[PDB]
């Protein structure tokens, strides 16, 4: 009669993101060691509670500076240095008996018994480090609503992590639960701005991004049509996990190599990671831009890559000269597949034909939208009084084509704005003289068109 | 029957989506194509000298690539890079001469030198194919680069890595960097009728190696088939 | 033999370019290829390495009679004259 | 599929004769090395062996028996490895 | 009560406590090390437990169980290895408060009661079975952290050129059947480091792991241990993994190979890898010295032509690094000169001399010697004397002159 039922690892440090003849004697000693470990965990919890209580006392008495010296004295006094923590000791000889017991048990044949003895021995001389780690992991809440949110988030994350660790049976009952968990997390994470920040901090503390990335890393077939929605919600969760949080942006950028795969959803995640983060935009490495240009060339012409390139150029107002120069150099190398322009007569006719269908509004993801985004990107690559990008892009789009496309009667405001911004940043606002702008009768036609547009605005407003 | 050796002049016959030899459009166009109507094994194309390649060993292009990058983007540095590139070219020539005549084993790296243009066949993973947008471009480069490295892998289960390549065998030419074996696509060029594109993409295409001249016989002191002479 | 083959290919491509110019419309990529072929022919006739030196300014010590004869016999000069004539006889 | 490989009770007839063709260069027709890939030819019909995808036990839920035959032509991939079995086994 | 203010105060107190409690943690770890050193003092002198602890049974059991638990308790194995490394280290002070805590803990627990001490501790650990533990862990483990800890423990054991530890390592390699696996793992890691270095040319772990491995090999071959020097080149096994050639290949790749040796050496060497290059040169010198004719011949005649890189290290001057940091360049040149002397110690033949002279031209060598002599002004705040480096180079030139007439003529003063 001996059931060797082993539960979860007893000799494991708590974390927020969770044959022998004398077999009877060995098992009894092992269970005693497990009980001792449980008691030590309870003592650690008591120490954390004492630290929290003293911190709250100091806070209330200081704010109806803080005495960090007294705080440190009280925090040090609990680790057996004095008699203040004597009652917390699990021995009447200052730990001598406990240490002797651990040493004696370490010299036993029973391997798990020796392992537990060693675990306890090593934890004995690391109380302060363990206490500091646990206190760092502590989460402070003010409302029962916050407590309930923490509980539900922890339960959902635990279930999702368990499913991901065993994602072999569904890659039918493991799809509905996963999608529901992802939808609930996405709905709950985003509220206002203060709640958004608190949720982001809590999720960073409990390491939800790790589980989210593990969910994406699972191998899968090319076509499923069901887990695609799961991944679509997973990416949305990460996108919301980065809004206005440079810390989360850096955390997810540490794993940037996971998002360097051909796809459109990953482009949005990269854009959100690099959005309004100068520290990352100015230090962006060559391979990221190389990969995006390669995707533009080979995979296809899509607006997501252009949006990422545009958002990387400018961060926090300041423009990145390195990014501008590299983007222009890499875009000009590839032509007719990435940098598509309509300058020939036939190309202009095709442009007018396709734009005539956008009279009621440019269709999203359309080739016209791609062309507008490309022109805007080229203009933004030269909004620094640069001498290289400006002259490089002056050749791609001659001023004659700009004026022809702008003065045409069937021209839309979006393309008109794009071309005007291009001819402003790349031609006018330059640190070097351009013969064509001034010694030619081109900008005057644009000025006449501007006057006509002003008259049109006047008439429309009067109407 | 005989084994394949470094320096032998051979022809490659494609058996995939289309059947035919691999040729070139000229010395000014860097596109490799296959023309099924040109001929078959029993009736080779009339202009068969355009379908001949020389088996060459691996070549180093690190210094050359560094020099090219330096040119793209100081005088002493450029001079040192040029000298290093020239020394690397000399070392490659010496190594090729040393390893001339060595047997070819499956899993090794070889380079295919089109003789008529004297150009190495290269695969560019950074550029898509002109017609098959999902594939990678294959061209001819005079100098060559790391894209010319091709693993010769066994197409038959009876052949294994490390075994000597036998003449007349069907193999797979897998670019080292691109990683996708050469494919004779069914797309037809809009300018050259009857010519199909050669690209780099996953497929089951196989290349049969037909011996044309041995390395020992490839010496410039004897009369040989295909030599241009005046009477 | 390779020089002769290159001369023939260049003559054929220049003839195609002349025919396109006579038709009236030439694509930008075709124009770039024509310019590249013209530079290649300049270097081929000059018989000097392409070390990045300006193509329009090349000094030749000893002209290559074989290259000149190849040009004349394969009619590259005829295609050059055609390229010089066609654009000016609207385009 | 013109001819089908079968088993006959008696091996004293002429239909039970086969010849081996190497799949690689051999030392001037020396002894046959152990663990070799060879192509089998039927002496009488002068036909080479092939294996077809037509099952023989289609009636079963999971057919595993694959049919074989001979054809006048030769296929360079239809080779059999002769794996030696230990005398101890 | 503001949530943001409360969070900020919590962060401040956490940072203060973390900064203040570190020396106490260090003192507690030191007390644990002392307890491991002397476990028997916790038992009565006449007790069988006391006798077993004094005989070393406790440490032997810990070492034996570490191998068994490495499969599951990787963290426990890492902690045990780190504790052994600390035991194999000298004493350290952790401030007045740390010393007070350590004294109090030592009084509470152990109520009763130097290079020689380090050697004695190393011998004790070897007797208990530390060497076999590290060998088995390196051979069978799959965790990078465990591999690093085992390498560090081996380095600590072999520190000071302990002849007994070297003998134990050699005996274990000869007897145990997994020595082939050990050498295969070492060769694979060296090849992967070379591949990553060539690809990148921040330093990756694959290239940072080279430094401890090179130090371990140097310590193995210290004191001119002919047995280990020859064993590292060729073993008595079915498959032999030569490490000298791999080290030479790594040096050549990191220095730039032919491109580096053709005058572009400075570009491939910076302040981040100069230490690793120096360690590689020291390891090669340790291999060559003794002298070891086979190792010298292999290094000189290896197809990688690393001898050209070695000669370039003395001939050419690293343009970028030398401008702002000359001590590192001087140390590198001194190491290169020592390596060349190690290669040309007692070779009565001429093949090595001719091979070296192919790259090291006489006139350039004389010019380098003169420059080293005249660069004494750079000795300011430097440990390596340019004059001494030039003297070593001159000795090398004299030794080479036995086979070159031009160098002999050039070396004669006015």
């Amino acid at each position: 009669t001996m059931v060797l039922s082993r539960k979860q690892s007893v000799f494991s440090a708590p974390s927020l993101s969770a044959e022998n003849e004398d077999i009877v004697v060995m098992e009894t000693k092992l269970k005693i060691l497990e009980i001792l470990q449980f008691i030590l965990n309870v003592r650690l919890d008591y120490r954390i509670s004492y630290l929290l209580s003293v911190f709250k006392k100091e806070f209330v008495e200081v704010f109806p500076n803080m005495n960090l010296d007294r705080i440190g004295e009280q925090a040090e006094a609990m680790f057996g240095v004095g008699k203040t923590s004597s009652m917390l000791e699990v021995d009447d000889e200052g730990g001598r008996m406990f240490l002797r017991v651990l040493i004696h048990l370490t010299m036993h044949d029973y391997a798990p018994l020796v392992s537990g003895a060693l675990q306890l021995l090593f934890k004995h001389f690391s109380q302060r480090q363990e206490a500091m780690h646990t206190f760092k992991q502590v989460q402070l809440l003010i409302s029962a609503q916050d407590v309930e949110n923490y509980k539900v988030i922890k339960s959902e994350l635990d279930r999702l992590r368990t499913m991901v660790e065993k994602s072999e049976l569904w890659v039918s009952e493991n799809y509905q639960i996963v999608k529901g968990i992802l939808e609930r997390l996405n709905k709950m994470c985003g509220v206002g701005e203060q709640m958004r920040k608190k949720q982001q901090r809590l999720l960073k503390n409990m390491d939800a991004h790790k589980v989210m990335l593990d969910l994406l890393q699972i191998p899968y077939d090319k076509g499923d049509a069901k887990m695609m929605e799961i991944l679509r919600y997973t990416h949305q969760f990460l996108q919301k996990f980065c809004a206005g949080n440079p810390g989360n942006q850096a955390l997810l950028h540490k794993h940037l190599h996971l998002f360097l795969t051909p796809g459109l959803l990953e482009a949005e995640t990269m854009q959100h990671i690099f959005l309004n983060n100068y520290q990352l935009c100015s230090e962006i490495s060559e391979p990221v831009l190389q990969h995006f240009v390669h995707l533009l060339a080979t995979h296809g012409r899509h607006v997501q890559y252009l949006d990422f390139l545009h958002t990387v150029i400018k961060a926090e107002g300041k423009y990145v000269k390195k990014c501008q120069d590299m983007i222009m150099t890499e875009l000009t190398n590839a032509g007719d597949d990435v940098v598509v322009f309509y300058n020939d007569k036939a190309s202009l006719a095709h442009l007018l034909d396709m734009m005539k269908a956008a009279r009621d509004g440019v269709e999203d993801h359309s080739p016209l939208m791609y062309h507008i985004s490309l022109v805007d990107l080229l203009a933004a690559c030269a909004e620094g009084k640069n001498v290289y990008t400006e002259i490089k892009c002056t050749s791609l789009l001659p001023l004659e084509d700009v004026v022809s496309v702008v003065t045409h009667e069937d021209c839309i405001t979006e393309v008109k704005m794009a071309y005007v911004n291009f001819v402003n940043h790349c031609y006018v606002d330059t640190e070097v003289e351009m013969k064509e702008i001034y010694t030619s009768n081109h900008i005057w036609t644009l000025f006449e068109n501007f006057t006509l547009d002003m008259a049109r605005v006047c008439s429309k407003r009067e109407k | 029957s005989s084994f394949l050796h470094i320096g032998d002049i051979v022809s490659l016959y494609a058996e995939g989506s289309v059947n035919g030899f691999i040729s070139t459009l000229g010395l000014v166009d860097d596109r490799c194509v296959v023309e099924p109507a040109a001929g078959d094994l029993d009736n080779p194309p009339k202009k068969f000298r355009d379908c001949l390649f020389k088996v060459c060993p691996m070549n180093r292009y690190s210094a050359q690539k560094q020099y090219w990058k330096a040119k793209q983007t100081d005088v002493v540095l450029l001079q040192k890079l040029q000298h290093a590139a020239q020394m690397e070219q000399k070392q490659n020539d010496t190594e090729n001469k040393k390893v001339h005549g060595d047997v070819v084993k499956y899993g090794s790296v070889i380079q295919l030198l089109h003789m008529k243009s004297n150009k190495y066949l290269t695969v560019n993973k950074r550029l898509p194919a002109l017609l098959e947008k999902n594939a990678m471009r294959v061209t001819l480069d005079a100098t060559g680069n790391e894209g010319s490295w091709l693993f010769i892998q066994p197409f038959w289960k009876l052949r294994s890595n490390g075994d000597n390549v036998v003449v007349g065998d069907k193999v797979i030419l897998n670019p080292v960097n691109a990683g996708q074996p050469l494919h004779a696509s069914n797309y037809e060029l809009s300018d050259n009728a009857g010519c199909k594109e050669v690209n780099s993409v996953n497929c089951n295409t196989s290349w049969k190696i037909n011996l044309f001249m041995q390395f020992r016989d490839h010496l410039e002191e004897v009369l040989k088939g295909g030599d241009v002479v005046r009477l | 033999i390779r020089d002769l083959d290159f001369a023939n290919d260049a003559s054929s491509m220049l003839a195609s370019a002349v025919e396109k110019l006579n038709e009236g419309f030439i694509s930008q990529n075709d124009r770039r290829f024509v310019i590249q072929l013209l530079e290649d022919l300049v270097f081929f006739v000059s018989d000097v390495p392409n070390n990045g030196q300006n193509v329009l300014d090349i000094m030749v010590t000893k002209p290559n009679r074989e290259r000149q004869k190849l040009m004349r016999e394969q009619n590259i000069l005829k295609q050059v004259f055609g390229i010089l004539k066609a654009p000016f006889r609207p385009l | 599929i013109k001819y089908c490989l079968v088993a006959v009770p008696h091996g004293n007839d002429i239909a039970s004769l086969f010849e081996l063709d190497p799949t690689t260069l051999q030392k001037t027709d020396s002894f046959v090395p152990r663990n070799s890939y060879v192509r089998l030819r039927h002496l009488c019909t002068n036909t080479w062996i092939q294996s077809t995808n037509v099952p023989i036990d289609i009636e079963e839920e999971r057919p595993i028996r694959l049919m074989l035959g001979t054809c006048p032509t030769k296929e360079d991939k239809e080779a059999f490895a002769i794996v030696s079995v230990p005398v101890s086994e | 009560w503001d949530y943001k203010n409360i969070i900020e105060k919590l962060q401040d107190i956490i940072t203060a406590l973390e900064e203040r409690l570190k020396p106490l943690v260090q003192a507690e770890l030191s007390v644990l090390v002392d307890v491991l050193h002397w476990p028997e003092l916790l038992f009565l002198e006449g007790s069988e437990a006391y006798q077993r602890c004094e005989s070393g049974g406790f440490l032997s059991k810990l070492i034996q169980h570490t191998k068994d638990l490495m499969e599951s308790e990787e963290k426990l194995c890492i902690k045990v290895l780190r504790t052994l490394q600390q035991m194999l280290l000298k004493k350290t002070k952790y401030g007045d408060r740390g010393n007070q805590l350590r004294k109090m803990l030592l009084q509470n627990y152990l109520q009763n009661r130097d290079w020689s001490a380090i050697a004695a501790t190393q011998c004790r650990l070897d007797k208990e079975g530390a060497t076999k533990l590290v060998c088995d862990l390196i051979t069978s483990t799959k965790n990078e952290k465990i591999f690093q800890e085992s390498i560090g423990l081996a380095i600590h054991l072999l520190d000071g050129g302990n002849t007994e530890i070297q003998k134990s390592f050699h005996n274990l390699m000869m007897s145990d059947k997994k020595s082939e696996r050990f050498f295969k793992v070492l060769h694979d890691r060296m090849k992967r480091a070379q591949q990553e270095t060539k690809s990148t040319v921040e330093m990756g772990t694959s290239v940072l792991i080279m430094q401890p491995i090179l130090r371990f090999l140097q310590l193995l071959c210290e004191n001119h241990n002919r047995d280990l020097q020859n064993f590292l080149r060729c073993q008595n096994n079915k498959t032999n993994y030569n490490l000298v050639c791999e080290t030479l290949q790594f040096l050549d790749i990191m220095c730039g190979s032919t491109t580096g040796g053709l005058g572009l050496l400075g570009l491939y060497i910076n302040e981040d890898n100069v230490g690793l290059v120096i360690q590689t040169l020291e390891t090669l010198t340790e291999y060559c010295q003794g002298p070891c004719h086979e190792n010298q011949t292999c290094i000189v005649t290896h197809e990688s032509n690393g001898i050209d890189i070695i000669t370039a290290l003395i001939l050419n001057d690293i343009s970028p690094l030398c401008k702002y940091r000359m001590d590192l360049v001087l140390q590198l040149k001194d190491n290169a000169s020592k390596l060349l002397l190690a290669l040309m110690e007692s070779r009565h033949d001429s093949e090595n001399a001719e091979r070296i002279l192919i790259s090291l031209r006489p006139q350039e060598l004389v010019d380098v010697i003169k420059k080293a002599y005249l660069q004494e002004e750079e000795r300011e705040n430097s440990e390596v004397s340019p004059r001494e480096v030039g003297h070593n180079i001159y000795i090398l030139a004299l030794q080479l002159s036995r086979h070159n007439k031009q160098l002999q003529h050039l070396l004669k003063p006015v």
